[PDB]
């Protein structure tokens, strides 16, 4: 009746497209049991919404700041709050805004009112689309922006461990990667620098240092399941 | 009342001819399973499809360029001079994305036939499919389809099945000797008695290995000849 | 009807085919009591689950050793653990004693008494230690993601997986150690001498297993 991940199959039951996005692939049955699927799906936001804006942040930066390398942001930035300054800044407003997002997903409703002013109050909503304030301007149909939404954040979500395995295979950003790419597209793919047969296997090497030195520590700094790369 | 392999045999209960070039011949009963039957007659196809490739273009190829070996044809420094030196791994990519997706295409018509007919993208565009394993449509532009299609499917599995025994001769012949099919005939030809199998069987000419670009690839011959 | 270890042979009388990785194969009749068969199931299960984890983990690192990353192999690590992190070997193996009598034993205690660890007599907690079947905990701290609670013939055949892999893992876990006491080197060292010549690097030729060659 809907389009399907992989045409020609048939959805497993759980799967009946009531939520955006759904084009039923569920292989392992993750999302059998209804209470999993609940917070499952808050979790698919979350992480599609974070996502999203890594990645566009991570191209903006290489755009307006192309000498710094986004994967070694971390160290190169340089502010007056300093490190734990800025740690703890942001500790407790992300436990301030997270456990009111964790408290509308356990009992919904019941964070909708604005603690301090006592005039202003989230419309009922259901969970993981607080509308009201955080909702000024909706372009369209609702049902269509959400499957934008979904459709664009699990592109985002792919796109950012595209950004991490090609950093620490190539130890260049998104664009500069890209270009890599189009100046020998034969010889650039993953396949072009790595292979394994009966005998011998060739892995790229790791072009991330080990450890970084940061304002007198060493932080480790070791590339992801490096043991297990083709 | 087809002729069957053997003179006096029996045709197994479950091979009544409805399946082109049906000669009862099933030895292992490895067809008696309905499910398993249908699963196998598309790896036949698809062998026999691939085996008939092979054959023309090993024998088309030593004959617009009988200089190079068919055996290693495959390395890329015996590559025409457009691909010469061509980075394997990028070649590879092409080959498994591209075949990644006709194979699931093809293989999702097995599991629900019907069903992957219609173009993804240009919606309208779509082939007959009468059997499954044959598509029809833009697969046969000739429209030869339309018409005795039994007894075409009868040639097309005959020719298939030859063809994929000739390929393995070439397989052979060439681990044998070292030469290819037309080659190997040509040397048959000139000392018959003194040149044939009673004297190469015992000799593989394939090394142990190769290296195609830094990378070590192991090679064997398909009995253990004396190297 | 079901497959059998031994085809042709009937299954035994004590094995009804409802236990998953069920083949009849008992011929020590060693579970034909029903309580010493449940006892027996739980013991195949946690023997099978501490073998998985040792086998991915030594397969893990042996890679990483292997490629050069730099860890040890599986019968030289706890060597290199206690002396490189400063560790007490005696602390270590009493903590671990603790905790593992402390989760053992309220395991022990709910197959004696089924239920029995969900009074909330633990911090209060209730459902997470009711269990599901013998062997099967469940619940929301076992089973987070409820793979156990949708779909319940989905949850037979991951059953039938886990024992098999189990089974599979307490065999491969066997090897390592016969390997290692035959060849004295690493699962990766031994796998990557047979590829290099399977005809002539194998068991028949390691100077051990067959004393007589
Ligand atoms: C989404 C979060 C996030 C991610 C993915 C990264 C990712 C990265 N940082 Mg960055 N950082 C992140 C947040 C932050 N970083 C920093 C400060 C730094 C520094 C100073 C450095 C990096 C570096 C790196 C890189 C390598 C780090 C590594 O391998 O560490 C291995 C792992 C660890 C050392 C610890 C892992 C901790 C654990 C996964 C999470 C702990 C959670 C907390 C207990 C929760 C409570 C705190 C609150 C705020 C949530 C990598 C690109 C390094 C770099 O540039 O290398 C080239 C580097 O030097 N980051 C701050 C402070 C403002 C962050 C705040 O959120
Ligand atoms: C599944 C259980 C298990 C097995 C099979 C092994 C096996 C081994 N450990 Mg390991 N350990 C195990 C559990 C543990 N180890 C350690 C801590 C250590 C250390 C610190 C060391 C080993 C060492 C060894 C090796 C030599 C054993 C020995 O000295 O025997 C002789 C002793 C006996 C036969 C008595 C056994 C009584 C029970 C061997 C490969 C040694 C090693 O790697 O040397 C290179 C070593 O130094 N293990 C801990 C943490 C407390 C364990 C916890 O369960
Ligand atoms: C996931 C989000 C995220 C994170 C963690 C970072 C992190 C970083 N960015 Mg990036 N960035 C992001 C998104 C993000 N960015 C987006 C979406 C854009 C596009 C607009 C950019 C554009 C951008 C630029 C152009 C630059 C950075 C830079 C930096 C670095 C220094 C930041 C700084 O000095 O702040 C200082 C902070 C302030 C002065 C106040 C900021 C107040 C903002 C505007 C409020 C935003 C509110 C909003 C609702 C938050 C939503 C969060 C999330 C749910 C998406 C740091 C590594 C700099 C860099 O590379 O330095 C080396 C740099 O030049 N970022
Ligand atoms: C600072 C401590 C530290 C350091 C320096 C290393 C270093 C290493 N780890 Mg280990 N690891 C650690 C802590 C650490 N690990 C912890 C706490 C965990 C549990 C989460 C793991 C889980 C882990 C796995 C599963 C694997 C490694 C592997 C590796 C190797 C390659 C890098 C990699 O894939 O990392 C990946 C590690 C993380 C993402 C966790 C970083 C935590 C800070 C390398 C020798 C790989 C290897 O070759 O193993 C044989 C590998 O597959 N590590
Ligand atoms: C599936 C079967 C198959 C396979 C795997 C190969 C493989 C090969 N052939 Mg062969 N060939 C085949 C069938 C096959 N051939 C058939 C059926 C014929 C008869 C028409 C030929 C006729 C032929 C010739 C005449 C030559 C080869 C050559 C080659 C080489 C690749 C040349 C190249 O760069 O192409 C690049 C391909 C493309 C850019 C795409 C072409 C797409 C169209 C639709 C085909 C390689 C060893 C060449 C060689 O060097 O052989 C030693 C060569 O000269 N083949
Ligand atoms: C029962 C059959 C049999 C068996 C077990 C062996 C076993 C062996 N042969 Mg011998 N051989 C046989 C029959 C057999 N041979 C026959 C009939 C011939 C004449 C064609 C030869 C010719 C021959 C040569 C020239 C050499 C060996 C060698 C070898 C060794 C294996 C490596 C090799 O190159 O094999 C190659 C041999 C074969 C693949 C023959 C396969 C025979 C099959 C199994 C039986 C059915 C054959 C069938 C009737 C068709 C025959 C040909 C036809 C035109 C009439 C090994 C000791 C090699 C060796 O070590 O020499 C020192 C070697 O150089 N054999
Ligand atoms: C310690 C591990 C262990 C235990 C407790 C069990 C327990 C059980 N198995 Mg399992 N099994 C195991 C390991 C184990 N198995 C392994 C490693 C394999 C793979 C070879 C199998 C394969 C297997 C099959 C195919 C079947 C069972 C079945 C059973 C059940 C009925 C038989 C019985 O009562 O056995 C009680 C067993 C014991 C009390 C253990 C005795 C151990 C002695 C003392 C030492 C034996 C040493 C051994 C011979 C060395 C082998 C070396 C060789 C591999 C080279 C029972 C729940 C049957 C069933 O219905 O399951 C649902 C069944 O069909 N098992
Ligand atoms: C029951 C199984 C088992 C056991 C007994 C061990 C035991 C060990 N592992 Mg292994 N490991 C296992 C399973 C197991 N592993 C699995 C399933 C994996 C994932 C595939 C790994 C991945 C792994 C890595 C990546 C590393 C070890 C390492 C270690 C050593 C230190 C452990 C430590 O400090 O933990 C304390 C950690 C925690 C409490 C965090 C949770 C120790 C010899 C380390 C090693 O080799 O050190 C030399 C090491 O780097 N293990
Ligand atoms: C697919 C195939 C060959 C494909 C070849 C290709 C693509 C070749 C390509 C290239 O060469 C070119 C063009 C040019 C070269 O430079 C490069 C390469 C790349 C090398 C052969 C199959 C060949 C397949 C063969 C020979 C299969 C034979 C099977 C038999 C006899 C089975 C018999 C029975 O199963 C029955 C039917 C019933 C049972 O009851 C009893 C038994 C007896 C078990
Ligand atoms: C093989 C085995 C049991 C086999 C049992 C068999 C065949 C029983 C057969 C029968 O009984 C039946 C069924 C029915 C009867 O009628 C007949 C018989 C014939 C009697 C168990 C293995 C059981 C194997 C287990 C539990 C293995 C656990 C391994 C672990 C925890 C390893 C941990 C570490 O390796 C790490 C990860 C990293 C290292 O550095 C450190 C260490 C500590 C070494």
């Amino acid at each position: 009746s809907r389009p399907l991940w992989l045409p020609g199959s048939t959805p497993p039951a759980h799967l009946k497209g009531d939520l955006p996005g759904d084009f039923g692939f569920d292989p392992l049955g993750l999302g059998a049991n209804a209470e999993s699927l609940k917070w499952f799906k808050e979790s698919e936001l979350v992480h599609s919404r974070w996502a999203m804006a890594a990645v566009a942040g991570i191209l903006v930066q290489e755009i307006v700041r192309p000498d710094v390398f986004w994967y070694n942001a971390g160290k190169e930035v340089e502010s007056p709050l300093g490190p734990l300054g800025l740690l703890a800044v942001e500790f407790f407003l992300m436990h301030w805004v997270e456990v009111r997002r964790w408290q509308d997903l356990r009992k919904p409703g019941s964070v909708d009112q604005d603690p301090i002013f006592s005039q202003y109050k989230l419309p009922p909503h259901e969970v993981g689309y607080p509308g009201g304030v955080f909702a000024p301007f909706i372009p369209g149909d609702l049902a269509e922006l959400k499957v934008k939404e979904i459709k664009n954040g699990r592109l985002a979500m792919l796109a950012f461990v595209g950004f991490v395995m090609a950093a620490q295979v190539t130890g260049k950003g998104p664009i500069a990667a890209l270009q890599e790419h189009l100046a020998d597209p034969w010889g650039t793919t993953i396949f072009s620098k790595a292979a394994v047969v009966p005998g011998q296997a060739v892995a790229p090497p790791c072009k991330i240092p080990a450890s970084v030195s940061y304002k007198g520590i060493e932080i480790p700094t070791p590339c992801f399941l490096q043991g297990l790369w083709p | 009342d087809r002729k069957l392999w053997a003179p006096g045999v029996v045709a197994p209960e479950y091979l009544k001819g409805d399946l082109a070039g049906d000669y009862g011949w099933d030895p292992l009963g490895l067809g008696a399973d309905p499910t398993a039957l249908k699963w196998y007659r598309q790896s036949e196809l698809q062998h026999a499809r691939w085996a008939m490739l092979g054959v023309a273009g090993v024998l088309v190829q030593e004959i617009v360029k009988p200089d190079v070996y068919f055996y290693e044809a495959g390395l890329p420094q015996n590559l025409p001079e457009p691909f010469t030196n061509i980075n394997m791994g990028g070649l590879l990519a092409w080959e498994f994305i591209l075949m990644h997706w006709v194979e699931v295409r093809r293989w999702q018509d097995y599991k629900n036939f019907g069903s992957v007919n219609e173009d993804p993208i240009f919606k309208g565009n779509k082939v007959p499919n009468p059997e499954m394993g044959y598509p029809g449509g833009i697969f046969d532009p000739f429209g030869f389809s339309k018409g005795n299609l039994k007894e075409l499917q009868t040639k097309e599995i005959k020719n298939g099945r030859l063809a994929m025994i000739a390929y393995m001769a070439f397989i052979l012949q060439a681990q044998a000797t070292g030469k290819g099919p037309l080659a190997a005939l040509s040397a048959h030809l000139s000392n018959p008695f003194g040149n044939n199998i009673l004297k190469n069987i015992g000799t593989c000419t394939v090394p142990h290995s190769v290296d195609v670009q830094g990378l070590t690839i192991p090679l064997t011959c398909l009995w253990p000849g004396s190297q | 009807v079901r497959p059998v270890w031994f085809p042709g042979n009937p299954p035994p009388a004590h094995l009804d085919g409802s236990l998953a990785g069920d083949y009849g194969f008992d011929p020590l009749f060693l579970g034909q009591e029903p309580q010493t068969l449940k006892w027996y199931v739980q013991a195949e299960l946690v023997h099978g689950r501490f073998a998985m984890l040792g086998a991915a983990g030594i397969i893990l690192t042996s890679i990483g050793a292997k490629v050069g990353l730099g860890f040890p192999e599986w019968y030289d690590a706890g060597k290199v653990v206690v002396e490189k992190n400063n560790i007490d070997f005696p602390t270590l193996m009493v903590i671990q004693f603790y905790l593992m009598g402390w989760a053992e034993t309220k395991r022990w205690y709910d197959f004696k008494n089924p239920g029995s660890q969900a009074d909330g007599s633990f911090l209060g907690f209730t459902e997470e230690f009711k269990g599901l079947e013998n062997g099967y905990p469940g619940g929301r701290f076992f089973d987070p993601m409820g793979l156990s609670r949708g779909d319940a013939a989905k949850y037979q055949e991951y059953k039938q997986k886990e024992v098999k892999n189990g089974r599979l893992a307490m065999i491969a876990c066997l090897g390592f150690a016969a390997q290692y006491a035959a060849t004295g080197k690493g699962p990766l060292d031994n796998l990557a001498d047979h590829l290099a010549d399977p005809n002539h690097v194998n068991f028949a030729t390691n100077g051990v297993s067959i004393p007589i060659a």
